[PDB]
């Protein structure tokens, strides 16, 4: 989803609000911060009702001047409570009740998802491989900055996963694949216009294809 | 006209969040405050800190942790949530590594810590893949142009931590000595260990 949670590369922002080792405070600066990492694990590891990636991408379906005005715990808050009642555990109004005012949550998604894909390569290591030039309205792992380009694999993972952009709409088809750790020169993703020398993205097996 | 949407105050929905689940049976009893005190008390850098210091010291242990840090993070017991398969990248005299999730805030948890604030700034998060040279010099840490900045994007479900060089003037220092300086900050990538005058 070309949404503005894919941030990399955006150009305006100001300095990092941190310089190295400064004190950056307690875990938690408010008292209910450890409310929203917690009942993301009640929902997917004690109620089954939902995969970290569907908590990812109700994330990516904030309307995004919400996202863009929401401190980062929060966000989560209202992610797991759009699943909640996306999933039927919760209602909007019981949440609002209880709340004692406006709940507003993620929008609702625009795409089912996509299943694994049928066709793909075991790479290796030192292999020159292109990601997919294509575009996924619902959630994927890909940032945008690295669709069509070309790198090098420097890792093949030697475990596997479900697929992102299967798991993360709670489809039953997102089957299994290993990521690859896709080396990219700076220029290739951003020309004249980076200070930097690599960067390495860690993309699943169905986002690459045979370069050339 | 681009205001925000009317909302209650965000401790009011958190809390209400858990008192409707809470309120159904569906939290176990201390769950979510079992969850603090794990997130707050055993993840920590304070761990990444420990496996640097013994690669540093045990050229055997090294090799493990940069060619299969799951299985090094497990001598340890360290292995958790957002932390499962984990690789090691090596800073070298000419190859500075640093960690991002440009996407959202990927982080090594059981070792590094949950990330703080800034690495989870919209800042960061879009301006280290394109310019981490000039980011990480504004932070405090300056990257000679002889060496190659190679950025790291938490994508999938690889977990990273910097192994960085060893500074000077720490010879035969102890495990416990090299582990104070190597910070949260040097596990992420933007800054390095640094020795006392
Ligand atoms: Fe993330
Ligand atoms: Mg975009
Ligand atoms: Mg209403
Ligand atoms: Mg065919």
């Amino acid at each position: 989803m070309d949404g503005v949670h894919d941030l990399a590369g955006v150009q305006g922002f100001g300095k990092v609000p941190h310089t190295v080792n400064a004190d950056i405070g307690p875990t938690f600066h408010a008292e209910w911060e450890h409310l929203p990492y917690s009942l993301m694990f009640a929902g997917v590891a004690e109620l089954g009702a939902f995969s970290v990636d569907e908590v990812r991408y109700v994330v990516e379906r904030m309307e995004p001047r919400h996202y863009m005005m929401t401190p980062y715990y929060e966000r989560y808050v209202i992610g797991v409570a759009t699943l909640m009642v996306e999933k039927g555990i919760l209602t909007q109004d019981e949440l609002e009740s209880l709340a004692g005012g406006p709940f507003p949550l993620s929008r609702p998604s625009e795409s089912e998802g996509r299943p694994a894909p049928v066709e793909t390569t075991t790479f290796e290591v030192g292999q020159r491989v292109r990601v997919r030039d294509e575009y996924v309205p619902g959630h994927i792992r890909m940032p945008a900055y690295c669709r069509g380009r070309v790198g090098t694999i420097s890792h093949r993972t030697t475990e596997k996963w479900p697929f992102p952009d299967a798991i993360g709409h709670g489809r039953n088809d997102a089957g299994e694949e290993p990521t690859y750790h896709v080396k990219f020169a700076a220029e290739e993703l951003f020309g004249s216009d980076t200070d930097g020398g690599s960067v390495v993205v860690d993309l699943f097996e169905g986002y690459l294809e045979p370069a050339a | 006209e681009n205001a925000a949407p009317a909302q209650a105050p965000v401790s009011d929905r958190a809390w209400a969040l858990f008192r409707a689940l809470d309120g159904k049976g569906l939290v176990p009893d201390g769950y979510v405050e079992g969850w603090k005190k794990t997130f707050e008390e055993d993840f920590s850098p304070r761990r990444g800190a420990e496996l640097v210091a013994r690669a540093w010291t045990d050229p055997e242990f090294r090799q493990l942790l940069l060619t299969d840090g799951t299985a090094a993070v497990a001598q340890y017991g360290y292995l958790g949530p957002q932390g499962e398969y984990i690789v090691a990248v090596e800073d070298t005299p000419t190859l500075k590594n640093v960690i991002v999730c440009s996407l959202c805030a990927c982080t090594a948890w059981p070792i590094l810590g949950l990330p703080p604030t800034w690495y989870k700034s919209f800042e960061y998060r879009a301006r280290v893949v394109r310019e981490p040279r000039k980011v990480l010099s504004e932070m405090g840490t300056e990257i000679a142009s002889d060496i190659e900045i190679r950025v790291y994007d938490t994508t999938a479900e690889t977990r990273y931590m910097v192994l960085p060089q060893r500074p000077a003037g720490t010879e035969g220092w102890s495990q416990e000595q090299l582990q104070e300086i190597v910070t949260k900050d040097c596990l992420i990538g933007v800054a390095i260990p640094q020795v006392p005058t």
